[PDB]
């Protein structure tokens, strides 16, 4: 993927590994190494004109 | 079924008349919608991500 990572306040329950939107995108991760909540938020972006 | 109003006969003759001895101001609200939201959409990164 592609974004900002950022530390969270999701409360993840011991089995759950991603959060995802409702467009299926992973929305959070835990950290594989040290068990971090991290979110996903996409980089900036917008029309030029 | 549906009532479609209360039924009336109007007092008609060949010489009578109602006249109103009297009145009401009466105010009404009238909503009309004017705009929506302006939404865009980037149909590369929509499609494509
Ligand atoms: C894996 O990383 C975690 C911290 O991120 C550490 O506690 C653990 O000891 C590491 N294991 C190995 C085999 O390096």
């Amino acid at each position: 993927g592609t974004g900002v990572l950022t530390e969270s306040n999701k409360k993840f329950l011991p089995f759950q590994q991603f959060g995802r939107d409702i467009a299926d995108t992973t929305d959070a991760v835990r950290d594989p190494q040290t068990l971090e909540i991290l979110d996903i938020t996409p980089c900036s972006f917008g029309g030029v004109s | 079924t549906m009532s479609l109003g209360a039924e009336n006969s109007v007092a008609y003759s060949n010489n009578s008349i109602a006249i109103p001895t009297n009145f009401t101001i009466s105010v009404t609200t009238e909503i009309l919608p004017v705009s929506m939201t302006k939404t865009s959409v980037d149909c590369t990164m929509y499609i494509c991500g």
